[PDB]
């Protein structure tokens, strides 16, 4: 099926610039576009911006603009980032990620493997609580809260350590396609909730929430759901 | 008059051995999927509405008109629907909408709902309500559009993203105190707060989306066209709401800025270009009001850039509206523009991997044929007199309507005014306010991927199934296995 | 009404998706050759008649009628007929018969020959003949039929073995001197004479086959029963002297003859049941008079010994008359008799090699609505009173005809009169003392081997080139050609 | 195609019985009749009867009846005729001939090779014999006793060979005919008219009817060069 492959780490030095490919494979490359996540060792994800596959139009993120650069080459089905002096804070791992359609292109479907980068009036997005706990065959309920009415543009990812986020819930009300009936979402404007009516020995991870109104997209502080 | 060229035996024998060889090389079944639909639909448009508008599309080019094709008789498929609901034995507007957008009869006054619900009844509502194919088309990542020249409020429009127990709950200030208080909405919000991703909408009722005592744009001292909303909420401010802010909304609302757009640059369209119903053919206006024809290309020029396909409802509902008020002339014009709409849409797109149905939900008691020698008029006198009185009467004849008249005793005199007047009322039998519907079973023209299989006399619910079969759509995705 | 079972969403689902699986198994083509072909014809019968017919079709049996089946609804395939002359704009009976069974459209009040010929013209027929499908299939070795509800010389059935400038020539009475002497001949000599081994003849029209002043078999006393012919010629006597002296040929004229004979032991039959049009279906007499039905099962019976196959033509030619005269209920139960008969042809052959083929010649000024609930009688009242002059309406109504009844400057109350009964002609608009035909489009039915070439919207004259294309008979021979 | 093929020649003694096989191929057995047809040397052709291949049933003439059996086995597709007390007369070729359908039994479409075997309505046929060079048009009138309605045959033979049908029902020419034969009349006089001659078409033309039993053969007109 789809898969999206990157390159090996990269040490660098300040002042250096980095370049990440990440080329993709099983589906037509100029129908989706492709968004570049980032996150720090133990914090949130963190976005950097987005390229169209099919015109070549940019989206940067304003923190980090005038020192990131995107191309893409539909010739060999591939996505590049340029990055220019570095600092001693940019060492994370950079996703590179495929949205879902042609008007969801907030919601980023498929990820890549990762690749772990080592240096030598926004929509801000609270989530409750932080450290929840829970059993086997429980119910719990995660609640995301945004600072302005979104409608109903807002995703529920799932990232377990060591692994990539995976995509759950879409539109705060439709269940993505493979994911087990037992997640739901639920609530529309301001407050919304997701939750597991019967917990399981293989869902235990962080949870994060993801506007996708405007820019630029903001992902949840995520909650830890332990054993 | 008996043309020359059809007085040899050798014309027809030729004529019918092209068309069998035609229908022979038809043989190939086109078994593709649709990646596009495309569904036509005529208000109360028979079987006697059809072919009076084609000799009056042929009779417009200064033809007989008996032999010209309009741009539905190409399809390939022909297939009839039975049009009865379940509480009536004449169909309505409401409940045939539902048969055929949602794939479940329903009772008669109801839209979007299923038949255990009582009509003006609020809570029987709930748990009883069915979604229609507007809903599969956009849960799939297609593209939406509603092109519609009456209110997009109407009961043919709303049957695809409304479910309410009346018809006439256009807007809160139509609803009764009882069903307010139960917590029950109009259809003017539902259409803003359903789906909230639909792509293109064009049609009429700009009084309904704006707070009660609100001046209009077009009409500044006409005192109709005020909006009626009590809750004082504007609903198109509340549309360029529910949108990302990186995207494009425009809400366009006469011609001059229809005809400007680019649609590589345009993604959410709302365009309400009347306070109610939009004006007759003949009534139009050159500048202020745009044709049925451009609105539907520029629907498509917008619709086409999704590469998952796009599924387009064009509703020509004027033609009921012309029956009802016993004038022909405009129900036939309606047609006509309808007709060109279609051949317009079919020349846009292609017919290799889209589907194109056009069909009707019910059909009038218009009736037409005197004897007529060939090459008269449609609208014109029949040949001999009445064999009782010694009158002359019309081709054209309505069952029942407002155009009965009896001036003191007799019929009137048809020879004494202008039977060719755009607002002439043809004769009936029994004297009502209103041409009411008919019984009779409609006609389904269909054509593109998969289009053989409305072949027989079938109900109306079964016509949007298929649709959800070729698209591979809905609850049936058996075209997709391997 | 709203039954129970009709109040869950799963019922109609269910219901879809089985007539989307039968349609799907039913893309499997049948290209095999039809060695019996099997037409039937129902005089004036469009889509409204279709409707009311299975509506009371449905009511007869204690049903609501309108989800009822007919047996001419389960045929696969559905076209759409043209049915303009090339004369008159509204059809007739003599040119759409040429056109749908000789191949060739012609004008109007002549049967058998083209466009090229003058009404009432007896100079002008010669060299512009046409020959009909029944000669096409006698000339390939298959057996030939024909049974009507009319007179055997009427023109629907004698557009298919005489060439006749006029239809009004039933016999040498009727024909004018100059005529006469210019050698044309009347219609029921050339039955007797132009193909001379006609297998099976049934129908009326016993007076124009005897001598004039010769009293009737059945009918003793009346003065209208007895002959006309001026010759002198007795045409039965004839035809019992065209056919070899050792086979069997019998002239039944009643029913218990009928049912008497076996057909193992009969070559050539002809029945000649009434002096004139045989009695409406609820006038008939049980014990001298037989169905249609009856007739249908003998003549099968009859023609189905031929190792070639035969072609029968069945007329259900009484709902012209039936219409004409003003009243929908004798109609209506000759419609219902039309598919009775259809059931019972269709249960003796086999589908696997019969091309069987419903159509009708052209439709009437028929219409019937007013907003009737479930369940209503299709005779009955519609349920709100006129709102402009406070009286009652029925739901059938006529365009024009002899119903228009207006007492002393008000219509007339139908409170007032017995509505049900079986004499009672509904109002109509124009006064007149025939309803005259209707332009609608018709439709076509079909099913069995290359039945699939009858799809769209067509010309009249397309069906019988079809036919002959299936049972390699006439001009194209490329169906079984190597 | 369809053929039917017979035995040897056959000669006998007076007393003795004398049995003719006919064993047809190329089409459904069940479907069509066989009639037996009989040529003396010099004289015209000559009818004794034909039997169906599906019920049985069988006519035979009324000159020879009481010595003609006809018999037919479906299960071998054959036709067989056996005659009794044979004369000093009965010395002639005999051919089994295939009628052309359902209700055509008068009309003997396919022939057979002809076994030779060693020991009403009147049909009149003018003229006697008609002489004509290549090229010519030529008419050949038969006229019955009684009216036949259209029930006539046309057949031609050639010196040796099988008769050939031409037209049946007096006005239809036979599949596999040049279309410069014609046929025309009814009722009591026919007529038989070839446009232009060819030297393949020099030999004797018989006009025989259908209507009533037994089938009656014309005299012959000899088409000489
Ligand atoms: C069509 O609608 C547009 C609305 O955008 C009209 O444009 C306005 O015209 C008035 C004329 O008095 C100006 O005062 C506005 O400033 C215009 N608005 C914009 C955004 O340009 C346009 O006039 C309408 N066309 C017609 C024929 O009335
Ligand atoms: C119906 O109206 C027509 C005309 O519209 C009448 O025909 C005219 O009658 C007058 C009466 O004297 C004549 O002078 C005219 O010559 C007639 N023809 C025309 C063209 O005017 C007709 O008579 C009216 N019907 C009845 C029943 O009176
Ligand atoms: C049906 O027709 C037959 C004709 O064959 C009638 O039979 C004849 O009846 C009359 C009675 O008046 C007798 O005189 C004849 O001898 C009968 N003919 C034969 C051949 O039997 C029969 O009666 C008719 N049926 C009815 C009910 O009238
Ligand atoms: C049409 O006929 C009905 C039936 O007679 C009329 O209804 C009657 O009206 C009278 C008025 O005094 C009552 O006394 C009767 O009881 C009514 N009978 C029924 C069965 O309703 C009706 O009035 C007539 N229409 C008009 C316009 O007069
Ligand atoms: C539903 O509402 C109607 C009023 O429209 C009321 O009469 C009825 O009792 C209600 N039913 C229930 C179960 O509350
Ligand atoms: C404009 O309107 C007039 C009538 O007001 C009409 O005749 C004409 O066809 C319309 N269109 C154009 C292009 O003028
Ligand atoms: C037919 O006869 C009429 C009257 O005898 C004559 O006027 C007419 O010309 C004739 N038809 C032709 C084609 O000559
Ligand atoms: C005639 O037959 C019909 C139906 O077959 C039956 O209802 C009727 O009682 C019979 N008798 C008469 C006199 O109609
Ligand atoms: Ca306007
Ligand atoms: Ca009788
Ligand atoms: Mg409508
Ligand atoms: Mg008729
Ligand atoms: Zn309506
Ligand atoms: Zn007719
Ligand atoms: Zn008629």
């Amino acid at each position: 099926q789809v898969q999206l492959v990157q390159s090996g780490a990269e040490v660098k030095k300040p002042g250096a610039s980095v370049k990440v490919s990440c080329k993709a494979s099983g589906y037509t490359f100029t129908s989706y576009g492709i968004s570049w996540v980032r996150q720090a060792p133990g914090q949130g994800l963190e976005w950097m911006g987005w390229i169209s596959a099919y015109n070549g139009n940019t989206n940067y993120a304003q923190k980090l603009q005038g020192r990131v650069t995107m191309t893409t080459d539909t010739s060999t089905s591939t996505a590049y980032m340029e990055l220019r002096s570095l600092r001693s804070d940019d060492t994370a791992v950079y996703y590179c990620a495929r949205d879902k359609g042609w008007n969801s292109e907030g919601s980023l479907e498929y990820w890549g493997q990762g690749t772990l980068v080592t240096v030598s009036s926004d929509i801000v997005m609270t989530q409750s609580p932080s450290s929840v706990s829970a059993s086997v065959g429980d119910r719990v309920t995660i609640t995301c809260r945004a600072s302005q009415g979104i409608s109903n543009w807002l995703g529920w990812y799932q990232q377990k350590p060591g692994k990539a986020p995976k995509l759950l819930i879409y539109g705060a009300s439709s269940l993505q396609s493979g994911v087990p009936s037992r997640f739901s979402g639920s609530g529309s404007g301001t407050d919304f909730t997701l939750t597991i009516s019967s917990l399981q020995p293989e869902d235990f991870a962080t949870y994060f929430c993801q506007q996708a109104y405007s820019l630029p997209l903001t992902f949840g502080g995520g909650t830890k759901l332990e054993i | 008059l008996v043309p020359e060229k059809e007085k040899d035996p050798k014309y027809w024998r030729d004529q019918a051995q092209e068309t069998l060889k035609y229908a022979l090389e038809l043989q190939k079944l086109n078994t593709n999927v649709a990646k596009n639909v495309i569904m036509f639909l005529g208000d109360g448009m028979g079987v006697s509405t059809v072919t009076a508008a084609r000799i009056l599309k042929g009779q417009l080019h200064h033809n007989p008109g008996e032999e010209t094709r309009l741009e539905m008789d190409k399809f390939p498929f022909v297939a009839l629907s039975k049009t009865y609901n379940t509480n009536a034995q004449v169909p309505d507007s409401a409940g045939t909408a539902t048969a055929y957008l949602c794939g479940v009869k329903a009772n008669e006054g109801t839209v979007g709902v299923s038949a255990a619900t009582e009509r003006s009844r609020c809570n029987t509502t709930q748990g009883n309500e069915v979604t229609s194919i507007l809903r599969w088309a956009k849960d799939a990542g297609k593209s939406v559009g509603i092109v519609t020249t009456t209110r997009v409020n109407h009961a043919t429009p709303s049957a695809a993203y409304a479910h309410s127990a009346d018809r006439d709950w256009y807007s809160d200030n139509e609803m009764p105190p009882e069903a307010l208080s139960q917590g029950c909405k109009d259809i003017a919000y539902q259409l803003m707060h359903n789906i909230r991703d639909i792509d293109v909408i064009m049609g009429g009722g700009r009084k309904y989306m704006y707070p009660k005592n609100k001046t209009d744009v077009e009409y500044e001292s006409d005192e109709k066209a005020r909006g009626t909303r009590l809750d004082g909420l504007d609903l198109v401010d509340t549309w360029k709401s529910f949108k990302p802010r990186y995207k494009h909304s425009h809400f366009i609302w006469n011609r001059t800025e229809l005809l400007t757009l680019d649609p590589h640059n345009v993604d959410y369209l709302l365009g309400l270009f009347e306070p109610g119903d939009m004006q007759y053919e003949l009534n139009r206006n050159n500048v202020t009001d745009p044709s049925l024809s451009e609105m539907v290309v520029v629907a498509i020029q917008i619709l086409r850039k999704n590469p998952k396909g796009f599924f387009l409802l064009v509703e020509g509902g004027r033609i009921d509206h012309g029956h009802h008020e016993g004038k022909a002339k405009q129900a036939l014009h309606e047609a006509v523009e309808m007709d060109r709409a279609i051949g317009q849409a079919g020349s846009l797109t292609s017919s290799e991997d889209t589907l194109t149905v056009v069909t009707a939900d019910h059909s009038h008691v218009f009736t037409f044929g005197g004897y007529t020698p060939r090459g008269n008029s449609i609208f014109g006198l029949a040949p001999m007199l009445s064999d009782t009185d010694k009158k002359p009467f019309t081709a054209i004849l309505y069952g029942n309507g407002p155009g009965y008249k009896v001036v003191g005793g007799e019929r009137e005199n048809v020879s004494m005014v202008d039977y060719a007047h755009n607002n002439y009322q043809a004769q009936s039998a029994v004297p009502l306010r209103h041409e009411t519907h008919g019984g009779e079973d409609v006609a389904v023209f269909s054509k593109g991927p998969m289009a053989h299989l409305l072949h027989g006399v079938h109900e109306q619910n079964y016509v949007p199934h298929v649709m959800a079969y070729a698209a591979c759509i809905g609850a049936n995705l058996g075209h997709c296995a391997p």
